[PDB]
């Protein structure tokens, strides 16, 4: 990688590579994601993620996970950073959905992680329609975690007074 | 005693009792340092919730003051607090409740 000439597309060709991880091994998956985060300037990105969320979709098919779990928290760190950098998009409202579909605390904890950062990020607009997604969420759900969720939420409010 | 093997004697719901009494009794039993010493402790233990017992005690205590409380007893809350959100929160909102009141009023009105 120290060939910090570093071309483009060899980035790009990860992917294709990364096709044939669905045929899993968490283990060495796991050392993908790690990998893979790497190469993008927030870019060949899109159709990456795009991808994703073909994995997503993929994550969700049925799934008996045991070993893809993992992987899923960390793609999600993974994932994490790029969005530091970036601008980032729709894709990252579907984990807001796809986070309530879940019922497990170490998503929370992310999700909190979220609530945290996004607290810092603040250029807002999405929040408001996420809150609201949020709040079909909410009317949608119960549990301990959502319990708590409120009460940060609370914490946190603003407008349709 | 109590203090000493309720610290490896456990049990919480214990902890939710004697906080209660102990909540009200503070230094008109004097002995500050130790008992500090103690509520310290108390907290120690994680729990949003058992950390939370040694403040609310103390309001009675606070404001009262002991041996030496007063002005320290300013100067603590500031030296311990906390994050953890809902935890960050109990200290900001206590201290936010703090930042409401004059001090001297705010233990007035909230003690009763």
């Amino acid at each position: 990688k120290e060939h910090p000439a570093h071309e483009r597309v060899l980035q790009d060709l990860v992917m294709d590579i990364l096709r044939v991880l669905s045929t899993p091994d968490l283990e060495v998956r796991k050392k993908t994601l790690q990998l893979a985060l790497d190469l993008v300037s927030s870019r060949n990105v899109e159709e990456l993620v795009i991808v994703l969320k073909k994995e997503v979709i993929k994550t969700n098919n049925v799934s008996e996970h045991e070993d893809t779990d993992k992987y899923r928290q960390l793609l999600v760190r993974t994932l994490h950073s790029c969005s530091v950098r970036f601008p980032d998009m729709a894709a990252n409202v579907i984990p807001v959905l796809m986070e309530f579909l879940s019922d497990s605390n170490e998503a929370a904890a992310a999700d909190v992680l979220e609530f945290v950062r996004e607290a810092i990020q603040r250029f807002d607009n999405l929040r408001m329609l996420i809150v609201e997604k949020m709040l079909e969420v909410f009317h949608a759900i119960k549990s301990v975690k959502i319990y708590r969720g409120a009460l940060w939420i609370l914490g946190e409010y603003c407008s349709t007074k | 005693h109590l203090c000493e093997f309720i610290e490896d004697c456990e049990f919480t719901v214990l902890a939710t009792r004697i906080l209660h009494l102990l909540g009200q009794e503070g230094p008109k039993t004097n002995n500050p340092s130790k008992y500090i010493r103690f509520i310290y402790n108390r907290v120690v233990l994680e729990h949003e919730e058992v950390r939370a017992g040694a403040v609310s005690a103390l309001a009675k205590f606070g404001a009262q003051n002991e041996e030496m409380l007063p002005s320290i007893l300013v100067l603590l809350k500031r030296c311990v607090m906390d994050d953890d959100n809902e935890v960050r929160d109990r200290a900001t909102f206590y201290l936010n409740v703090l930042e409401q009141k004059q001090k001297a009023l705010n233990a007035g009105y909230i003690l009763n």
